[PDB]
């Protein structure tokens, strides 16, 4: 009936024309981050993650 | 977060030691002073 | 075929640049006579004799 | 090579006295030196462009 | 675009092709073009078999001119066999330059 | 049917007030879900050097148990109805909010009133929240973008409260007692400094009577009730350089002093930053893009990303750009960016301003999509402008911007001014401050 | 009001439109394509097709698409799953007619020129390395290869040997056989229903029917282990469950929320998650645990996902698997079932609030089922799930053949037969 995002877990990539590429829905699922020392590393092809997609205007 | 700028008070000009404002204002004054000290030099080297 | 001057957007090419040049076509009548030893503008004013 | 033969004419005229045949020749050759570079050479290259189907 | 001079003006075109002599060096017409920026973009867009044919034909003609020699007359490039291999790629590069220029003034 | 007619049919915001001074605002939009929260005038700019980690410590203990619902009993009640709790803390604001079903509105308002009034700061949850916060600080050091914006505030506002960080230094985290947290709530969680906002399937009359039932015992005027003093903060042109060659990419942020919240110069300065734009290496536009700095960085592979920002406070702000590149590209990225600022102070065309106005109209309506960003826009506009500015008023301010207005406002804020610079990583090719300061004026105009 | 207008065309195309009175509009085209429809000779063609939406078409050059969309402030994005692709356009209400024309040139008449496709091959390497900075992404691609022999085992990203070798003839062949009108749906959000229809009668000259049947997916009970230098161990353990749109699929959705499907409170201790409480009894170190649910058109996967440290990874997986065994032998309260139905009901209504989530929800219903159902109908199907069906879905997992994927330092991670 429904999407793959409703019954959450299988992932999806996006490409934009003026925005950044996103991977998945529940891949950074949390309370692995409240348990200590979950570091996102420095990258060599690094990206902006908030990526204008939630901007105030 | 443990990193902060050390104090620069014995190098500052008199107008910007109050540490509350003179962000935007008294800025045309302090660079208009140090532009006159160089503008005399060009007419002083014109002649 | 130098029609890059002929455009409907770069007519404001010459309107942001000529307010610089309000004296700049006559600075040779202000500045070169400072060193010519002529009397071009030296009769204009009683400033100089 | 018409331009080279025009500069040979001006080298000969410039060592001649200013008399009757060397004023009408020396002033028509002064005209043709500018007519070849400015007018005749750009038109002839365009004619050769059309003959090669570009 | 005159129908009365349809064959006569093709006689002057065939005469000028033989008076010019790049066909005696085994060259095609698009080999002899002056390479400005639009031509250098059209060479980069050629398929790999047409690029390699052009590079060898130019090298063979430069080697003939060093020796002051020409090819045998049965190896000259014929007039109705000259392929304008570069002309479709060059008309598209120029159309893209003129599109970016109307946009910059409107 | 028209964009102009669609801005008229947007539902309006209704504001009320209690006897203690608490404001209550709503927007009804006919949907089965809602978002309700509390927005507070509190933050790290109201802290001094003795309690700089106080407001961030209090946000951690907010969901760990109150007097009526001790321990995990608050968490079991939110989960059993399918609702979400969230919070954040900036340098000037603090928010707690709930996303729930619109028929669970009386239970949601009751839990929010118990969080902000009767939260227990128990002494065993403290001394175990210290180690969570101390480990979170070490995780923040691996985020290069968060470090470089903390550096930019620390050098632009050097000896003011606006230079402090939200989290506070590690020696303050080790020593904050239970007494310092109870003083922070009594001094700052006060009812004329709070806003109760809601968006979704809400009636305004229902939220007002729920606010009188649960919030009326808030102290209206205070013991001795002295006016909360507001010390302003000045801008200083300066720089800070952190050299570390083992990092693979370099982060650079640069800004001049910008306008405050209620300054009307903010709208043409956002049209101007929309002409510079943003770029990232995963974009599909690349070399064909309208922004000049974006098209140059894609053709020559100069950077990984850049962005422009407009940060506003009550009286001042930061106006600038941030970029990431390799160690051989810092001098070229700074050359092209400063050349675009000077090309808007002069020379700005009418066709750029039409594109930059269309970008700002699209970014304003794309933010207000869903009950949670609409509710956050209600809660922070009443603390900032004292009112909610509707979408029809934003459009009439945008429509009066033209090319000569952009040239006047950019010349006022950028031309011949001292910037603030922050740099981190392999930054040996970051230019000298004298060569950066000389880049803020031209030879001709 | 004006809930939805739903229409089948005589060539098989689905058109759906809802008239808002919102200042913005949204158009989406949804296609039955993606990585499950490629075979072993053209692996990675659908990843390159996702990255190629700005290239030159027959109606607009690549310069005019970038400049013409940016001149009004619009956007163009592509999103993909293993079973579908979606092309989305958004702008303000008065600009929507000229961005609808750009969307039809991209999907119905593309050109794949040699020099443009050759310059785009290096973007595959950048796009894959950005996505693989998340350790969840490569674990989930190994899990589909371990679980299936074909047709759902294909990755969303291009294989490394294949970067540089995707040809223009492969892109022309993929669009010709998979972008057809009986596999497509056009969904609007601020446009009237007559406007979308005459838009839709401008792509029917070619693409008249169904293009190519895909192979049915066959379950493999495999295992893939990936030793590397990451600091934490990611592991997943699944079994085959049920296809989307069945009564057994609803019982697995309720079972996921009984066990635990993500947190509700910021920095909370997950008090209602029975998986999280059972692991945290014996483990006193940082971890995370979740229930995994993936549902497709002819198959599905259900299981557990753990993130742990290297020395503790065997203790986390064994205690998580033992909790599912207690539910399968009858230990289930009706209080925990009713609390799980509330999280599943509230999460569905919250995922349809925005314009982005509402448009994706109508598009999936149009391709899978060919109709639209009100959310009042969806909320009554969740109510009809009984306690006997939740226990019976946990018995299908316990007695089923397993698949596994793990990554990190795997010196203490158990094998799938142990
Ligand atoms: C160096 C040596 C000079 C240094 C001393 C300085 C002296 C300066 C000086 O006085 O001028 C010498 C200088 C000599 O020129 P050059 O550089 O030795 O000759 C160039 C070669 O011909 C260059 O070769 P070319 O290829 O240009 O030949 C020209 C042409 C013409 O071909 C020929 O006519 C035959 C060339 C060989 C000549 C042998 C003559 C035998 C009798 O040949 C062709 O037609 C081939 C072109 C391609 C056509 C396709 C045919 C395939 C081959 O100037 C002159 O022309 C003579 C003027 C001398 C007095 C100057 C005062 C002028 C009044
Ligand atoms: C010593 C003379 C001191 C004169 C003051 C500096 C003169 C130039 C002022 C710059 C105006 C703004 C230009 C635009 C900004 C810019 O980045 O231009 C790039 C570029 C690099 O220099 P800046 O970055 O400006 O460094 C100035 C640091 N205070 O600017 C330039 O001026 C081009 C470089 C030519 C400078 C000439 C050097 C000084 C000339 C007199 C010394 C003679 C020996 C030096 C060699 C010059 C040739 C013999």
């Amino acid at each position: 009936m429904l999407s793959v995002a409703s019954r959450s877990g299988p992932f999806a990539p996006v490409l934009s024309a003026t925005s950044r590429g996103v991977a998945g829905a529940l891949r950074p699922l949390v309370q692995a981050a409240l348990p200590a020392t979950s570091e996102s590393p420095v990258l060599d092809a690094k990206r902006s993650f908030l990526c204008r997609e939630s901007l105030s205007g | 977060t443990d990193i902060r700028v050390p104090d620069f008070s014995d190098y500052r000009r008199a107008e910007v030691l109050d540490s509350t404002k003179s962000s935007k204002e008294s800025s045309d004054a302090r660079k208009g002073f140090s532009y006159l000290i160089t503008a005399t030099t060009t007419v002083g080297v014109a002649y | 075929m130098l029609s890059r001057f002929l455009g409907p957007r770069y007519r404001e090419l010459a309107r942001n640049w000529i307010p610089t040049a309000s004296m700049w076509g006559a600075v040779g009548a202000v500045g070169l006579v400072w060193a010519t030893d002529w009397r071009l503008i030296l009769d204009w004013v009683p400033y100089i004799n | 090579w018409m331009l080279v033969a025009d500069l040979i004419t001006l080298t000969w005229i410039g060592g001649q006295p200013v008399e009757h045949p060397f004023i009408i020749i020396g002033q028509l050759a002064s005209i043709l030196y500018f007519l070849i570079i400015l007018v005749l050479m750009p038109i002839t290259s365009i004619i050769e462009n059309n003959l090669l189907k570009w | 675009a005159v129908a009365a001079s349809s064959k006569w003006l093709e006689g002057i075109r065939k005469w000028y092709y033989n008076a010019a002599g790049f066909n005696k060096l085994g060259l095609m017409r698009d080999d002899t073009i002056y390479e400005d920026d639009d031509v250098k973009e059209a060479i980069r867009r050629l398929p790999e078999n047409l690029y390699n044919d052009r590079v060898f034909r130019i090298k063979r003609a430069l080697d003939l001119t060093m020796r002051q020699q020409i090819l045998p007359k049965e190896q000259w490039t014929k007039y109705e066999e000259d392929k304008f291999y570069l002309e479709p790629y060059l008309k598209e590069v120029i159309r893209e330059r003129k599109e970016r220029e109307e946009w910059a003034k409107k | 049917a028209t964009y102009a007619q669609a801005l008229q049919s947007v539902p309006e915001t209704q504001v009320s007030q209690l006897d203690n001074g608490l404001r209550v605002a709503s927007e009804q939009s006919s949907q089965p879900t809602c978002t309700v929260g509390v927005w507070i005038d509190a933050g790290s700019r109201y802290e001094n050097e003795k309690n700089n980690g106080a407001g961030y410590f209090v946000e951690h203990l907010a969901f760990k148990g109150t007097k009526n619902r001790p321990g995990s009993a608050l968490e079991k009640e939110v989960e059993s109805m399918g609702a979400h709790l969230n919070a954040y803390s900036t340098r000037e604001h603090t928010a707690y909010y709930i996303k729930a079903l619109s028929k669970d509105l009386p239970k949601a308002v009751e839990l929010l009133a118990d969080i902000v009034q009767n939260c227990s700061l128990e002494d065993s949850q403290i001394e175990k929240e210290r180690d969570v916060i101390l480990q979170e600080l070490q995780e923040n050091d691996s985020s290069m973008r968060d470090v470089v914006f903390d550096y930019l505030h620390a050098t632009a506002f050097q000896g003011t409260p606006l230079a402090q960080s939200v989290e506070g230094p590690s020696e303050n985290v080790r020593k904050l007692s239970r007494a310092d947290l109870t003083e922070y709530v009594s001094q700052h969680y006060k009812a004329p400094r709070m806003v109760l906002a809601a968006a979704g399937g809400v009636e305004h009359r229902q939220l007002l009577d729920l606010a009188q039932k649960h919030f009326s015992s808030l102290s209206g005027t205070y013991v001795e009730d002295a006016v909360p003093a507001f010390t302003p903060c000045r801008f200083t042109g300066s720089e800070i350089r952190h050299r570390d060659d083992a990092l693979p990419l370099a982060h650079v942020a640069i800004a001049v002093e910008g306008p405050g919240w209620a300054n009307p110069d903010n709208v043409p300065l956002q049209v101007a930053n929309a002409i510079i734009g943003h770029y990232d290496s995963t974009y599909g536009g690349g070399t064909h893009m309208s922004s000049t700095l974006a098209s140059v960085a894609a053709t020559r592979k100069l950077c990984q990303s850049f962005q422009t920002f407009n940060i506003c406070y009550a009286e001042t702000g930061l106006l600038g750009a941030h970029f990431v590149c390799d160690n051989m590209s810092i001098d070229d990225m700074m050359f092209f960016l400063q050349g675009q600022w000077m090309r808007l102070c002069t020379s700005a065309t009418e066709s750029e301003v039409v594109r930059g106005k269309n970008i700002l109209r699209n970014a304003l309506v794309s933010h207000l999509d869903g009950t949670t960003p609409v509710c956050e826009d209600i809660g922070r506009s009443l603390l900032t402008y004292g009112r909610r500015i509707p979408l029809a008023e934003w459009e009439s301010r945008i429509a009066e911007v033209d090319a000569s207005v952009v040239r006047e406002v950019c010349s006022k804020y950028f031309y011949d001014q001292c910037p603030a610079v922050a740099g981190l990583g392999p930054i040996e090719q970051l230019p000298d401050y004298n060569r950066i300061r000389s880049g803020m004026f031209w030879l001709r105009f | 009001p004006q809930d939805l207008e739903f229409t089948r065309l005589p060539n098989g195309l689905v058109i759906a439109s809802l008239e808002n009175y919102a200042p913005a509009s949204r158009i989406g085209l949804f296609i039955k394509a993606g990585s499950r429809y490629e075979d072993s000779n053209n692996l990675g063609t659908s990843h390159l097709l996702r990255l190629a939406s700005s290239l030159t078409t027959k109606g607009a050059s690549s310069f005019k698409i970038t400049r013409g969309i940016e001149a009004v402030g619009g956007k163009l994005s592509v999103t993909s799953t293993r079973e579908s692709m979606a092309y989305t356009v958004e702008c303000l209400r008065d600009d929507i007619e000229i961005l609808m024309e750009f969307l039809l040139n991209v999907t119905a008449a593309p050109e794949f020129r040699r020099w443009e496709v050759a310059a785009l091959q290096s973007q595959l390497r950048i796009d894959k390395a950005v996505a693989f900075q998340n350790p969840q992404a490569q674990v989930l691609e190994n899990l589909h290869a371990a679980a299936y022999r074909n047709a759902l085992a294909n990755s969303l990203y291009c294989p490394d040997y294949r970067i540089g070798k995707v040809t223009p003839d492969q892109l022309h062949y993929y669009v010709q056989n998979h972008f057809t009108s009986a596999r497509m749906a056009l969904i609007g959000l601020g446009v009237s229903h007559p406007v979308l229809k005459q838009v839709a009668e401008r792509f029917l000259n070619m693409r008249g029917g169904l293009g190519l049947s895909g192979a049915k997916a066959k379950y493999r009970g495999g295992e893939i282990r990936d030793q590397n230098g990451d600091s934490l161990v990611h592991a997943a353990l699944v079994a085959e469950s049920a296809a989307t749109g069945s009564a057994e699929a609803n019982a697995f959705s309720v079972l996921q929320h009984v066990l635990g499907a993500g947190p509700h409170v910021k920095r909370g201790s997950n008090a209602t998650s029975s998986l999280y409480q059972a692991v945290a009894k014996g483990v006193h170190q940082p971890f995370d645990v979740s229930a995994f649910n993936a549902s497709y058109s002819d198959s599905g996967l259900f299981g557990i996902y753990t993130i742990s440290q290297a020395a503790s990874a065997g203790d986390v997986i064994k205690s998580a698997y033992d909790q599912v065994k207690a539910i399968a032998q009858g230990n289930l309260s009706n209080t925990d079932v009713q609390a799980a139905k509330n999280k599943l009901k509230a999460g569905y209504l919250m995922s349809v609030e925005s314009s982005e989530g509402f448009l994706d929800e109508v598009g999936s219903q149009a391709l899978v089922a060919g109709s639209y159902m009100q959310p009042s109908t969806v909320l009554q199907q969740i109510d009809s799930v009984a306690d006997a069906d939740v226990i019976n879905a946990a018995k299908k997992f316990v007695s089923g053949r397993k698949s596994m994927a793990a990554s990190g330092n795997l010196g203490h991670t158990p094998f799938v037969d142990e």
